[PDB]
């Protein structure tokens, strides 16, 4: 399910701006 | 209509504080630290006591060398210009700023409740009723935020603070700027970055009512539209012109979404000739009562539990670190206006 591919992925955290 | 009027009043009172700003309006030593709430590349945040009143507040130090180091100056100096200028119930308030030797300092009103994507992650996914009530918030503030010719670019669960009452105050200004025209830079969060922004067009403020489609479907799905585990393959999807709805998002909250992931900018809600009231009047919002929301008249799905006041069990634990101010004066040319 997708949500199982989610909550396996290294993405489940807080997410961290980007720039440049 | 008294929406723009509302919004042309609105606009009064922030222009005259966004020409004239407030600087230097506290000391550090006025205030006690408690407890770090977060860290991030150039700072943090801790939940201070104000001694003078008792209250507390949520307080952002930035480490002037390191904004410098990250050439995140401008975009620094903007956050607190717009901030201080900024009137709006479902923005976080700005009490106080000042710098010293090493440091700028942003005192924020604290929020107690945390952010939205604690709440969001640990109950997976929210109703379409209870999504739709912060969603709305959002709505209105960008609405606001975008008549005063500010994009706010970085929108996320991440950076909701949940209140007492169970409303979202927006926090995490960093890339929020005041701009007439369309601007460049490459910044936001990999997930809710909109194609012409990975493409390296120039921009506008769709790229925000893109950001809004993200988190409705995050906050109704439980997870976002586009993910990887790397920014790269996160970056291929966004583009690619395809999205996925989970089976029980409503027809309705499918076609909003459909209309807010818009790869196609004349095509895409909230910048079309109708502006925000294609979203306000789209099906999804029929239910919403605009004022009532404003007002916070309308009951919460959810209200945090309290413990009282200075509570940070809402937030996760960080390890702490001396605040260590300079002898000497670093970067003051650089920070001059803050
Ligand atoms: C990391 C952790 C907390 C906050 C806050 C915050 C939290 C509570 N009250 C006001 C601001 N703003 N920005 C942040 C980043």
């Amino acid at each position: 399910t997708t949500y199982a591919d989610f909550i396996a992925s290294g993405r489940t955290g807080r997410r961290n701006a980007i720039h440049d | 209509e008294s929406v723009k009027e509302f919004l042309a009043k609105a606009k009064e009172d922030f222009l005259k504080k966004w020409e004239n700003p407030a600087q230097n309006t506290a000391h550090l030593d006025q205030f006690e630290r408690i407890k770090t709430l977060g860290t991030g590349s150039f700072g943090r945040v801790m939940l201070v006591k104000h001694m003078e009143t008792g209250n507390h507040y949520a307080m952002k130090i930035l480490d002037k060398q390191k904004v410098v180091k990250l050439k995140q100056i401008e975009h620094t100096l903007n956050e607190k210009r717009i901030l201080q200028a900024v009137n709006f119930p479902f923005l976080v308030k700005l009490e106080f700023s000042f710098k010293d030797n090493s440091n700028l300092y942003m005192v924020m009103e604290y929020v107690p409740g945390g952010e939205m994507f604690s709440h969001l992650r640990r109950i997976g996914r929210f109703s379409e009723p209870h999504a739709r009530f912060y969603a709305a918030q959002i709505v209105l503030t960008f609405e606001y935020l975008h008549s005063l010719d500010l994009i706010y670019r970085d929108l996320k669960p991440e950076n909701l603070l949940i209140d007492q009452q169970g409303y979202i105050q927006v926090t995490d200004f960093g890339f929020a700027k005041r701009v007439k025209g369309r601007t460049w830079t490459l910044c936001g969060t990999p997930e809710y970055l909109a194609p012409e922004i990975i493409l390296s067009k120039g921009y506008n403020k769709a790229v925000d009512w893109w950001a809004l489609g993200v988190l409705i479907y995050e906050m109704a799905a439980g997870y976002p539209p586009f993910f990887a585990d790397q920014p790269i393959q996160i970056y291929e999807k966004i583009v690619s012109g395809k999205v996925r709805f989970p089976s029980h998002f409503s027809s309705d909250l499918k076609d909003l979404l459909r209309n807010l992931l818009q790869v196609d900018l004349t095509k895409r809600f909230g910048n079309l000739k109708d502006g925000v009231n294609d979203i306000k009047n789209h099906k999804w919002f029929a239910t919403t009562d605009w004022i009532a929301i404003y007002q916070r008249k309308v009951e919460a799905p959810f209200i945090p539990k309290f413990k009282g006041p200075g509570d940070t069990s809402n937030f996760d634990d960080y390890e702490e670190e001396e605040i260590r101010v300079s002898i000497n004066e670093k970067c003051g040319k650089e920070f001059s206006e803050f």
